[PDB]
């Protein structure tokens, strides 16, 4: 018997828009820790990683812990039903090929009562080595997903490079070629708005846009986004969910040695 | 071009 | 002749707003008492009536009765012409093929001046004939439009089911079901987000989305609507318009089998 | 609950 | 060595959107005087011609006569990541089949540098008569753009009929037909929203709006539009560039046999 | 009444 309230069901439309377009299934793993997800897109290029955990809910229980399997298409369709002020409730039985979104108005007298099928999934967890990145981007949100849809228009694959005062993203393309450089906000220190790096070592990679630009539907959830990047290993993109953990999508590289 | 795509299973592998 | 003045040009481009996508051609029947139209859609599911009464006019003026067939796709892309603060002028001769239609911005200084082609067509008007509804609710227009919108997310009819204490809004589909339910208020503050429910005995019908969703196109003209409903007979969706009349739609149920 | 859509001709009829 | 800066970066994305659509490539002619352009669409019904004085310019500098081909498409697509704020910067040597942007973020670190490939193709100026108009009508840009798509949907020619008392413009088509009038403001005199006539002479001519709606593709550029007119020569639809020049749109009138 | 498109060329000639 699983039910997991929150009272700002928001985070949880903004998870699935983030989520929709890059997977369409995905088996979202309960325990009482919380809630975990884990799936790779059709081409196996990019993953995703979702994290929340139990304390950032306002109501969380999980008798027996489930690998429910979920259309996302059919949970984003009915979560836009929910409005931004509702408070929402998930709600799964021990078994149950069914998962109960509830949604309440916290200040009008209306209810919605959702019944989603699920799926039967049955993936099998990757493991994700857990390690240190050459360079570490902290930037602003919007700044990045800027970036990424501009040079779209230019080519079809970005490289982006590292070193200790900033980063750059550059493409090419029929129509020409284009750089865009980032320097580290020298305000910082205590600041929101800036841009930092932890480079221990040169980094310059190369990667798709087209996933680039399915990571920044993410752009709601957090102002701001980091960039793990180093030589020969997937570069991680992460939105922090405030008080509830984290969005980490990860993109296998452009190579050719 | 300039290279070509990797898999995010050429560097992530299943669960030990 | 035939000559009507209306202040509120807006009145005139919402009422057609909310017809064109419906209804493409319709008789506009003009008396001493204002002006009235009744016509199905394609599809004899839904019709549609509509009444300005000649008070709500500023000037009014008709000869002789009159009903003119009338493309309200074409006299739409007229009223796109008109902004919302010109004062519209109806005017047609008695026995004419032309119908004409003037704009004239309050700043004066514009002055528009259309004419519209007329078109032959036969019509039966029907008969509406007195009838007891078992429950009427007012609620919000906005709201209505909104369940209406998110349950065909999920399936293509809904069961609407009315009672003392509320109405609720269900659907049902191939990802699972839907089920919004609206308490008559509980409080007293007034305004709209008002639920209010006049039952004789609670209701249950189940009606398209399909046409509800055209119904909606008549939210502008007014914050709250009506919905009148009694078993085995056609749902009554009411738009009032301020100090001229209204703009009804009849919805005929799906009845078991 | 539902299976065949009614008609508006079903419940008014032409005036005259 | 060419080198032009504009601080107000968006003039420039905006007259490249006010371009792109009416015709597809061009020579911008760059000399010590300044900036120039000037070309005919697809067809040779309307021709259009760019104003930019170098004093206009932040920073100007231009070491011998230039004439870049460039694909506007493929112009409009770099600066379209561009910010409205950036401060952009060309720069072009005296050969180069390149051309160099660069966008500076205002309140930011970010720079962005582009570079553009350059067609080859080569097309003759048209000489263009100083002259004076019969008619000159200067009148609110968003007013002329309105006018122009509102008749557009009626007919596709507009009767521009311009006299001391004002302009009427006239179309007609399948559905009906429509008359805009605008009389000459006096009032008191102010503010640069109104319209004033320059008559030597009345003028009605017929032009086609399809060409019209083209070039009101620049009213971002300019509050004000003038319209000047003579008996059988080309509209002059004329859009002034904040004090550094002008886009002015020539059309070709249709007449009779 | 009637109308056909001219055209820029029947107007302005190049600067020879």
């Amino acid at each position: 018997m699983f039910e997991a309230r929150l009272v700002q069901g928001s985070i949880l439309k903004k998870v699935l828009e983030a989520l929709k377009d890059l997977i369409n299934e995905a088996c979202w793993d309960i325990s009482s820790s919380g809630v975990n997800l884990q799936s790779m897109d059709s081409s196996h290029v990019s993953l995703v990683q979702l994290t929340l955990r139990s304390e950032g809910f306002d109501t969380y229980r999980c008798d027996r812990n489930l690998a429910m399997g979920v259309n996302l298409t059919s949970m984003s369709k009915i979560l836009k039903c929910a409005g931004n002020e509702d408070i929402i409730t998930l709600r799964a039985e021990d078994n149950a090929d069914t998962l109960a979104l509830v949604f309440e108005a916290p200040n009008q007298e209306k209810v919605s009562d959702y019944e989603m099928k699920l799926m039967d999934l049955d993936v099998e967890q990757l493991g994700i080595p857990e390690q240190e990145y050459s360079c570490v981007v902290k930037m602003p949100s919007g700044e990045f997903a800027r970036i990424c849809r501009d040079l779209s228009h230019i080519g079809d694959a970005v490289v982006i490079s590292c070193a200790k005062d900033g980063v750059k993203f550059s493409a090419s393309g029929e129509l020409g070629n284009g750089n865009i450089k980032l320097s580290q906000t020298s305000n910082v220190d205590k600041e929101e708005e800036a841009v930092t790096i932890e480079m221990n070592e040169p980094v310059q990679l190369t990667f798709a846009l087209r996933y680039l630009n399915f990571f920044t539907k993410a752009t709601p959830l957090s102002s701001t986004v980091t960039l793990s990047m180093s030589a020969d290993v997937p570069l991680v993109v992460e939105y922090k969910i405030a008080d509830m953990g984290h969005l980490k999508y990860y993109l296998a590289p452009k190579i050719e040695d | 071009s300039a290279v070509l795509q990797k898999k995010i299973t050429d560097y992530f592998h299943p669960k030990k």
